[PDB]
């Protein structure tokens, strides 16, 4: 769970020393990221299911075969496609996640940590999720350093996938 | 069978046997303990430093990972000194470190990563390598992890560090050793046969003796502006 | 030269110049403007010629980049490209001179010892020239590729 | 392990007086653009992974004896070592823009890796030329404005093709 | 060397990962810090020599023993006075050198790692320089948060004496 | 490099003692097995490139996608066709290197070791060598004891991949 | 640490392509003639202590200046390291046997111990005429015929004198 | 690691005979002055502190460059370093004429501390005058009479200025 | 070196060597061992002693870096600076040869007249040689450094 005030803590702890000016300039630095950062959460959940929608027909456009072929890994189904934007939706709830806590660490912990062997183990393309992801940062619509920070978090998934 | 002991050897002056009168600062090593009740993603962290310190960043494959060892360490089956001891004695770290390597230089390297310090002299790789020739390497990591240069240091739940790497006045210290310790010394880089130093660079012949490099003296050129006055009036000085 | 060359052919019968043989003197001068235009523009990509005809020479050639031949690291292939530098500027010693002769008492007459007793064989250095025949017909014109390539195969015909 | 303030507090103290003004606006100056690096560093942060698999896609398209077997990154486990090496420069890259200052670049790959890439008869030059197509394509990636504010980063360029060159002199 | 910046790059270099938003979050703060900082230190810079004198002075006023007895730990001779407010010199510039550098890395460099040997080395109280410090709090003459952080770095200098 | 009689010897000398019977049993019972390993070996060898065409056709018509898109990864081209069956042929030459080794050595140092993080920043699906190590099974046209130790080590390969 | 076969794989490896048929009815000559080479090491094994003790005592009555007080192994601790860094060296020699393969024995001893000697102290030329005759007394024991069947013992009598000669030229 | 009695057993040993009767009377004479050692070490053990607050107070008198900012004992850590290494050479001198030998003063501190005061930057003359100085007060503490019998201490004088000289010609 | 002039001044008078000239001979190769062990370690230290030295002369003498002077600009001061390799070669030269005619041949014997026209100051050429001396007898031991500084000492009153 690395958000900046745990890994402050983490800092002092470690050093076996009190707190000094050093959190408390990380602390006046979080502030300033979560006042923005909280409301564009509270947007991007407004906006979550059209975003997962448009993320899934991304993600059968750009792979028509995913809905063609049989096969219990791909979306050619319907059980597929409930479970398919189940994890999209997921994805999306880990960026909010983010977002809100501050750092990359509830991704971290809840996305990344297995996400490699689990795609080995079940025959999922990482691919797919990195265009749906790209969709997403795409179509999010924020504006300004909210908009940088979400797209950071975004780039970060992809750099863990691929 | 008597024991053989230990053949004795010389210390060396080092910074790890001295007191340190130091403040806690950026260029101290990260201590990873479980002491502290780690959270589910503080093992993950401790896991990924005891990995990297006994195996180097570039042996963190998918395929060494020790996933039974993990799942004993998180469950508090076993100390995080054991761990190590799990990482140190298993089959890829002894195919990748120990069968490329003589018992000098693999000693060299279990001393470094374990015990976090460098070997005092020539003499104490000789000292070690018969250990690990009369128990085989996994007799040899145990003596080195029941040592009291061990427990005293890192206890049962602390992850090793290399000690003292960085003097507080500093900001050069020692060769991390996983960048002086590689995997295997030019010896085994020989019996592998093959490098193939492909391109160039060229130039058409000009050197032959210059010292370039002014670099550090220059420079100063505050400079003045000087003016002008009588040469008649005494300036010149006049004794008696 | 061809001067050089109209001398010593009229001191072995002991006699004054042939008039006809004058004309080739003659024809050398003013057929000269043009030939120096063909030796800068040689000297003027010098290295970029031979840092791009290097490389196919080592496509051709695996034995003297693949270990067990006889030039390699940086410590000899610097000093192979130094053999290919001096033909390089024997051929532009000899378009201005207008023969082979600036190229033959200096770099092919003793070329079949200083080799052999050196270990690497000829006929990758005579691929070499032939490497470097193919980047100096593309930097020229039509004609001024068919003159100034007549020197290359020269320097073929010597070694292999 | 030094920062540009605290480079500036050791010259300063080794000089034993204080700071001298003008070193104080220059670090003013250097408040003020230290955002500036940041922009730079956020955008060469979040495209490593593509960046070091172009810059492997290019190496290994430019010398096919390295993927040739008998080659130093041939065995595929050797090839993931490869990778780990480059992702790793490029993150102490990273780090030293970070901090503005190339102690930490010196500090933690510099001084032993020429000395490691000898004793594994890893070739120095293929690793050079790598950092040097790398660091061409992150200040390519770097210097596109793609839904940023206008501003300057020439300096900073400046700073991070040093950075780049570094490495790779170092490496040799 | 605890400063902020240098913390982050090691927190990102032990975990193995690459730069997150945490450390953007700490550098805007840092930024924040630094932002009046700066002057605060060029002010501190200016008032230097007379916060030294007047320190040097309430601490002859308080201990008014170590100007009498005759010992060499002692400020009775000219050379104690000399080497003594050279150490509050030494005091007040590593104030300023934590004032640049944003942490109390300087101090606890420069200062604080050995001072409690070399004080029971020496026979030196660190009373005296609690003292000194207490002084230079009460009159170096800052406003507001600048102040504060200043006032901070004094009393850390505190806790670390005794 | 893990072959019987190596890991015998590592076996008698982590121990620390001298080979006893049970490393001669191991012995006899390694000749037993190439006996009939270095002929099927060579039976592989000569049957080898037909096989990597057969699996790089089979890949190609079991998923037809990756000869139709744009992409590097992808054998749209042809410089991705030398390449792949370049991979195909590596494949079958460390299949016939554990069949002369007498383990999954070979193949576990040449191909396992780093093939996840390979297939990870290479954007290639591991199914694509799982198709074409099923078709060289199914196709290699061995009988007998031979023919089940070699399915077993294309077996382990699969089971390495996915 | 190699086999035979891993041998030939490792050089089919860097040839790049696949095993030659004339290697292949190598080895098939190798696996017809292993078991024979070890029936040999077999009988190697089970007289390793009367081996050391007789080449041990055969040496310390050859060079009685090791025995003498001031010699290198004149120390009841000292001469139990002696038996101990011979018996280590003959077993080392029956694992290259059983292997096939020098490369064990080169890899476990030979490139550390020669120095291990010089720095010791230890006079490297007792210890290699220890070697010499330890090898002699090892071949002249497993080349008798006491209830075994007949075979090619010969060539393998080559690789054993091979094996010890490699031991005592890197001993030195 | 030795001490007077195990450096004649030694001898004795590498003699190979047993201990000739005048060692054995220069032994007794040891035993008969090894109290006569030790008092004295007791009275140069008692004062330890004081020796080495008095060699760094006329040390840094001398050489005020080191106080000086810049300085290699400039810094109140490095300072703190310098009165550890200090008390350090004095504490293996105590212990070097306790056990009676040099050896333990040479196995201690002397063939790696020159290597490290010069890895370091640390001037080597600066602690070479500071160890002289520290004896020559050692010497001087330890000759003069308080209330203890009269006794000739003239060899051990010799003895402990010969440790101290050894200390810093090591040092250099 | 030391048998050089004790040749020629034993040979000008048509003598043979006489025995006050040979005990000094005798006295050399006995310190022959010393001079060599002298003459690698100042070349062992070889490039921390060059730009030590110019260093050295750069705040004593800041007048030849100044513009107008002639060591200006990063060019000028790289000629300025081996200018001072080849007086550190040729002391290192005189002191395994145990005497100093080896710097009369090649260092001294016109340098009046060529710094003269080269316009470079002499006296600061010596000043760089004075500061040369007082970093090389730091890294020898004194009863050495006592040898070799005297041939330091040669140099130094030999350019002023
Ligand atoms: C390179 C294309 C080929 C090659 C070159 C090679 N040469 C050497 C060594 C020498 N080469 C020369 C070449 C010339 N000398 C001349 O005087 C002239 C005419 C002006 C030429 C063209 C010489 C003298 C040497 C000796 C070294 C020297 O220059 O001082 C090496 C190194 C050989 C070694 O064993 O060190 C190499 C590799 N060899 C090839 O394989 C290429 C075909
Ligand atoms: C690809 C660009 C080039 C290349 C890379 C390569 N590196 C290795 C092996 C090692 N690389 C290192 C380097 C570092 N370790 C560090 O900790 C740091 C700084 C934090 C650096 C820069 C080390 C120590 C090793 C050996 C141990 C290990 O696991 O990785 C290899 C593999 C060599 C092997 O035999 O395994 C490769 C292939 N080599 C090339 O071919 C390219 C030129
Ligand atoms: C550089 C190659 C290009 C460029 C950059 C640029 N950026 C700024 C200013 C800001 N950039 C940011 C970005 C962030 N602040 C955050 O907190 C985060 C999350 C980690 C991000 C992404 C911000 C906020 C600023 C300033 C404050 C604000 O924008 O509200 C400038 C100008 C201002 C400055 O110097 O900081 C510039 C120029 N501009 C180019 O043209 C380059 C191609
Ligand atoms: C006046 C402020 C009080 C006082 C001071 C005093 N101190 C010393 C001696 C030393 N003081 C230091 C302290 C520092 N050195 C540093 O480098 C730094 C940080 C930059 C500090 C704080 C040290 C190391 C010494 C020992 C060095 C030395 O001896 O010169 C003296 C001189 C006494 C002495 O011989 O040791 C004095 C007078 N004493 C007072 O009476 C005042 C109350
Ligand atoms: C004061 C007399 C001189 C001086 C001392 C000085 N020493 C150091 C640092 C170290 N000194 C040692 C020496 C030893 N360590 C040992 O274990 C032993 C024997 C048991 C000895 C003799 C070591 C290893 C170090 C470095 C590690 C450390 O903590 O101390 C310093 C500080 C250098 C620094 O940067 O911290 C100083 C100042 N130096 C002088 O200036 C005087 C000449
Ligand atoms: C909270 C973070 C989180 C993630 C990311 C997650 C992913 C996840 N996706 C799974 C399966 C799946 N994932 C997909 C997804 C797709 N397949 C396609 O063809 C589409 C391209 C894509 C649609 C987005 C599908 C269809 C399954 C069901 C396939 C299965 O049996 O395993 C499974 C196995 C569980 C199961 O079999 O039902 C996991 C664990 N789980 C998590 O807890
Ligand atoms: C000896 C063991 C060994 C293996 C297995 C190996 C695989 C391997 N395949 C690679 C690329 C590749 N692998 C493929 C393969 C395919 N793509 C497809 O579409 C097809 C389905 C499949 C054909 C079999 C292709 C086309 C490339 C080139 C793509 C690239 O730039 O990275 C690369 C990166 C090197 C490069 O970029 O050229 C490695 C290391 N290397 C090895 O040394
Ligand atoms: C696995 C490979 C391996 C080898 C080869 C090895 C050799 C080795 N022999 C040693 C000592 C020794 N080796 C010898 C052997 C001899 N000296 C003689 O006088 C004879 C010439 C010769 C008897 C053949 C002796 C006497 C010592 C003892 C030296 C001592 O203890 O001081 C030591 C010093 C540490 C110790 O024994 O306890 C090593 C490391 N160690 C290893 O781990
Ligand atoms: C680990 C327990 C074990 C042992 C000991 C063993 C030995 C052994 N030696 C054999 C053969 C043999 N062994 C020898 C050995 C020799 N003939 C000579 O004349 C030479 C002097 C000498 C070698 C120096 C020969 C010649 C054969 C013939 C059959 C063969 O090639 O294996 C065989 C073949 C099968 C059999 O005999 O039933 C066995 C079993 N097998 C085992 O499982
Ligand atoms: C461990 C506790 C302990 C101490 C400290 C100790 C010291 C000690 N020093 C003694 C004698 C002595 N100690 C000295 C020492 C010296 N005289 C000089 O003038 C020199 C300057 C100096 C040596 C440098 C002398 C001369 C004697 C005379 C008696 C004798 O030879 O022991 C004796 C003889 C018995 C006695 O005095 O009652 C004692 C007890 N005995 C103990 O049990």
């Amino acid at each position: 769970m690395k958000t900046p005030l745990t890994e402050a803590v983490s800092i002092a702890d470690s050093q076996g020393r009190f707190l000094s000016s050093t959190e408390i300039q990380v602390a006046f630095g979080r502030f300033r990221q979560a006042k923005a950062g909280l409301e564009a959460a509270k947007a991007l959940t407004s906006k979550a299911d059209s975003l997962i929608s448009g993320a899934a027909q991304a993600v059968y456009n750009k792979f028509p075969y995913t809905t063609q072929m049989q096969g219990p890994n791909y979306a050619a189904d319907q059980r597929g496609k409930d479970k398919c934007a189940r994890d999209i939706g997921y994805y999306l709830r880990m960026v909010t996640y983010c977002l809100i806590a501050g750092g990359t660490g509830p991704m971290d912990e809840y996305l990344i940590a297995g996400i490699d062997e689990i795609n080995r183990t079940f025959e999922l393309s990482p691919s797919w999720y990195i265009e749906a992801l790209k969709y997403i940062k795409a179509n999010h619509g924020l504006s300004g350093d909210a908009a940088v920070e979400a797209n950071s978090y975004l780039d970060y998934a992809i750099n863990a996938l691929s | 069978m008597v024991p053989l002991p230990l053949l004795s050897y010389t210390t060396t002056s080092f910074n790890t046997r001295v007191a340190g009168y130091e403040v806690p600062g950026d260029e101290q090593p990260q201590i990873y303990t479980a002491e502290n009740m780690p959270s589910g993603s503080e093992w993950d962290t401790l896991i990924w430093a005891a990995y990297r310190q006994i195996f180097s960043e570039h042996q963190m494959l998918k395929s060494n990972r020790q996933t039974f060892l993990e799942s004993q360490l998180k469950f508090g089956q076993i100390t995080v000194r054991d761990f190590i001891g799990g990482l140190a004695t298993s089959a890829p770290f002894l195919e990748r470190n120990y069968q490329t390597n003589s018992n000098y230089r693999f000693a060299e390297m279990c001393v470094q990563r374990i015990l976090g310090r460098d070997v005092y002299n020539e003499r104490e790789k000789i000292a070690w390598s018969i250990v690990i020739a009369n128990k085989g390497p996994k007799g040899f990591i145990e003596e080195l992890l029941n040592s009291d240069e061990y427990l005293d240091n890192f206890g049962y739940d602390t992850v090793p560090y290399q000690r003292r790497r960085v003097l507080p006045q500093r900001n050069v210290g020692e060769t991390p050793f996983n960048l002086k310790t590689p995997r295997y010394n030019e010896y085994h880089r020989t019996q592998l046969g093959f490098p193939q130093v492909i391109w160039q660079t060229s130039v058409r012949r000009f050197v032959p003796q210059e010292k370039q490099p002014k670099a550090g003296d220059p420079a100063n050129f505050l400079a003045m502006a000087k003016q002008v006055s009588r040469p008649a009036n005494t300036v010149t000085r006049v004794a008696l | 030269s061809i001067v050089t060359k109209s001398i010593v052919n009229a001191d072995a019968e002991a006699r004054y110049l042939s008039p006809g043989e004058l004309d080739r003197i003659k024809s050398f001068v003013t057929s000269g403007e043009r030939r120096v235009r063909i030796a800068e523009t040689m000297t003027g990509a010098r290295e970029r010629i031979i840092k791009e005809a290097g490389n196919q020479l080592f496509q051709k050639r695996p034995d003297v980049v693949s270990p067990g031949g006889n030039a390699y690291g940086e410590e000899m292939t610097a000093t192979c490209l130094r053999d290919l530098d001096y033909y390089l500027r024997l051929i532009t010693y000899g378009i201005v001179a207008g023969d082979v002769t600036p190229i033959e008492e200096i770099g092919v007459v003793g070329v079949r010892e200083m080799y052999k007793s050196l270990g690497t064989p000829i006929e990758a250095v005579a691929e070499g020239v032939r490497a470097m025949k193919s980047v100096a017909t593309s930097l020229l014109s039509g004609e001024d590729a068919a003159e100034a390539g007549a020197y290359f195969d020269y320097l073929i015909g010597a070694m292999s | 392990m030094f920062d540009a303030f605290t480079k500036v507090v050791s010259q300063a103290d080794t000089r034993g007086e204080m700071l001298s003004t003008a070193q104080i606006d220059a670090l003013s100056q250097m408040v003020a653009e230290s955002n500036k690096r940041l922009d730079s560093v956020n955008r060469i942060t979040s495209n490593a992974s593509t960046i070091v698999s172009n810059a492997a896609r290019s190496l290994f398209a430019e010398q096919p004896q390295l993927i040739a077997p008998g080659g130093n990154a041939y065995t595929s486990r050797r090839m993931a070592a490869c990778l780990r090496d480059m992702e790793i420069i490029l993150r102490y890259v990273t780090y030293a823009v970070f901090a503005g200052d190339a102690s930490v670049l010196e500090d933690r790959c510099l001084n032993g890796l020429r000395e490691t890439y000898l004793a594994l008869g890893t070739p120095g030059s293929s690793v050079a030329v790598g950092v040097g197509k790398m660091k061409e394509a992150a200040l390519a990636i770097v210097n596109d404005p793609a839904g940023i504010t206008p501003g300057d980063c020439s300096a900073l360029a400046s700073e991070i093709a040093g950075y780049f060159d570094r490495a790779a002199a170092a490496v040799s």
